[PDB]
């Protein structure tokens, strides 16, 4: 099987300002790119679509996906509120990786981030799933965005969001 | 010291403890010393140089250290309480506070201890008179 590739269409205070595109690695992490692709798509009923990045830091990276709580504190998973950290086989090198957001082991949802850095003291900590393919440009410009303690200063939104081909 | 990791041996503690009592700690050469020492250390193994050196300029060269990661800490606050992470790099990792010897020799370490050795080598120019 092929792995998945997802599309997150950006904006910011509502002007959009272009689409992010990711590869999941289902072939190393399968039921965490399932979640991600399916929150994605919408087909649960819920999902990423009208979310925001609550928290953006510039050298570091851009979250989002609470898309109950909009604030870091909510979220939930197409597997119930919380699931197992899959494995760690897969570490965060560098810009553009996509790894899952948690508030320590086992506490994965819906929340997610995007690195603008080698975040290294994050391996074995947060599970690697995926990586941005196109439009690493439109993340450069969230990140400026962004702030030492995550604050953002427009609102950045995931105006649409769905999986291609 | 890292190479699988070996903690600091007696020889060179006492090494370094010579060099510090006979030129001082921020003597141009015990930083140098320094400097080539350090260069596999772990943060851990770089605390156990300075925790062994007798008690003016060490305590300055401490607070310095102390000054710089604090601009770390106000630079790259942590999360709110009730919000998932990920935790920014914090300063006490660098420093390698509550690591264990092992840890510290870790992958997830390597970037920090590079920058913790750079913050021990800046603290001890910047106390040079």
């Amino acid at each position: 099987m092929v792995n998945p590739t997802v599309f997150f269409d950006i904006a910011v205070d509502g002007e959009p300002l272009g689409r992010v595109s990711f590869e999941l690695f289902a072939d190393k992490v399968p039921k965490t790119a399932e979640n991600f692709r399916a929150l994605s798509t919408g087909e649960k009923g819920f999902g990423y679509k009208g979310s925001c990045f609550h928290r953006i830091i510039p050298g570091f990276m851009c979250q989002g996906g609470d898309f109950t709580r909009h604030n870091g504190t909510g979220g939930k998973s197409i597997y119930g509120e919380k699931f197992e950290d899959e494995n760690f086989i897969l570490k965060h090198t560098g810009p553009g990786i996509l790894s899952m957001a948690n508030a320590g082991p086992n506490t994965n949802g819906s929340q997610f981030f995007i690195c603008t850095a080698k975040t290294e003291w994050l391996d074995g900590k947060h599970v690697v799933f995926g990586k941005v393919k196109e439009g690493m440009n439109i993340v450069e410009a969230m990140e400026r965005f962004g702030s030492r303690n995550g604050k953002t200063s427009k609102k950045i939104t995931i105006a649409d969001c769905g999986q291609l081909e | 010291p890292i190479m699988e990791y070996e903690p600091v041996g007696p020889g060179l503690i006492a090494a370094w403890l010579k060099q510090v009592q006979e030129h001082g700690l921020t003597h141009p050469a015990t930083i140098t010393y320094f400097g080539v020492i350090s260069i596999n250390f772990t943060s851990v193994d770089i605390n156990m140089l300075l925790n062994v050196t007798p008690g003016a300029e060490k305590q300055l060269v401490i607070d310095k250290i102390k000054e710089k990661a604090i601009a770390w800490d106000e630079m790259h606050p942590p999360p709110p309480a009730d919000a998932a992470g990920p935790v920014p790099l914090t300063s006490d990792q660098i420093r390698g506070i509550g690591l264990s010897p092992e840890e510290a020799a870790g992958p997830r370490f390597a970037d920090a201890r590079t920058l913790y050795r750079t913050w021990v080598l800046e603290a001890l120019q910047e106390c040079q008179r």
